[PDB]
């Protein structure tokens, strides 16, 4: 509804994450989503394991450092009924045996919501639940050497996606 | 163009604006932001 | 159907985090192959190895055959 939103404004947003030389994308954009819903029902913002999904969601469909989806992490979350945090479980950038450990899970999800392919949908679900996880075609060059501006690549696609990211808003530029 | 989505990155600070990215919206689906787009609920 | 096409044809339309190659007409691999979960871009050779010392988020001028 509003002309803009920026969910870091409200403290819904962790630092900027690096995941390395390992396709975990998908898990630093899961828990990026999950931080925000956690700060929304308890007023904590707390950094969440990608390790933690990275060496534990295989039985979900998750492929570790090879490729992996959103909403498989959240249905781990759900399964294993906790998630740890940053703090208590690194990230390494390598898949390794699972080290989950309940005593130092601080989230916890119900299952998921899968948003309508269209951008008007998209729009709503950001200004009324909180920062979204989202695919996008990533695999140009142009995406590499972004720097300023709005990004817009004519050889975009709409339906191939190979990288996770988390949109925490949108907006408009002066007149 | 004149609209944008702020999407953050997981490429670290040092990419892009402080590691976020404006992407053009209503672009008709531009990179396919809106093609797999979910949420948890808590 | 060629090396790339069969390598394309594994994996699916929505891929968070895995690498698919990208094919030119003819199922040639372009010579320029990128993985957008992790951010970087190189070129191969004709049989999609990677060419030495091309791995990077800049500019690439790769050729082909
Ligand atoms: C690919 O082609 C290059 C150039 O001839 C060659 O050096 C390399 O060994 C080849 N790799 C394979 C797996 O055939």
């Amino acid at each position: 509804a509003p002309r803009s939103v920026d969910w870091r404004e409200k403290g819904y947003v962790t630092p900027v994450k690096n995941q390395g030389q390992c396709g975990s994308c998908w898990a630093f954009s899961a828990t990026g989503a999950l931080e925000g819903q956690m700060f929304r029902k308890t007023g904590r913002l707390i950094s969440l394991s990608e390790q933690n999904l990275v060496d534990c969601s295989g039985p979900q469909g998750n492929e570790g450092c090879n490729g992996g989806l959103m909403d498989y992490a959240f249905q781990y979350v759900q399964d294993n009924g906790g998630l740890d945090s940053e703090e208590s479980y690194p990230y390494e950038a390598t898949e390794e045996s699972c080290k989950y450990n309940p005593k130092y899970s601080v989230a916890n999800d119900t299952g998921f919501v899968d948003i309508p392919k269209q951008e008007k949908a998209l729009m709503k679900a950001v200004a009324t639940v909180g920062p979204i996880s989202v695919a996008i075609d990533a695999g140009h060059e142009s995406f590499l050497f972004y720097k300023e501006g709005i990004y817009f690549e004519p050889d975009c696609s709409s339906e191939d996606m190979d990288h996770g990211v988390l949109v925490v808003g949108y907006g408009f530029e002066s007149t | 163009n004149n609209k944008y989505w702020l999407v953050k990155n997981s490429w670290g600070e040092e990419w892009g604006m402080g590691g976020y990215v404006k992407m053009a919206k209503d672009r008709r689906n531009h990179c396919g932001i809106a093609s797999a787009a979910s949420y948890p609920t808590v | 159907l060629t090396k790339c096409q069969e390598e394309v044809s594994h994996i699916p339309a929505v891929h968070p985090g895995s690498f698919r190659p990208k094919c030119d007409e003819n199922g040639n691999y372009l010579p320029l192959q990128c993985y957008g979960s992790i951010g970087y871009c190189w070129c191969v050779f004709p049989n999609g190895t990677e060419v030495p010392n091309t791995r990077s988020r800049g500019h690439h001028n790769c050729s082909e055959s």
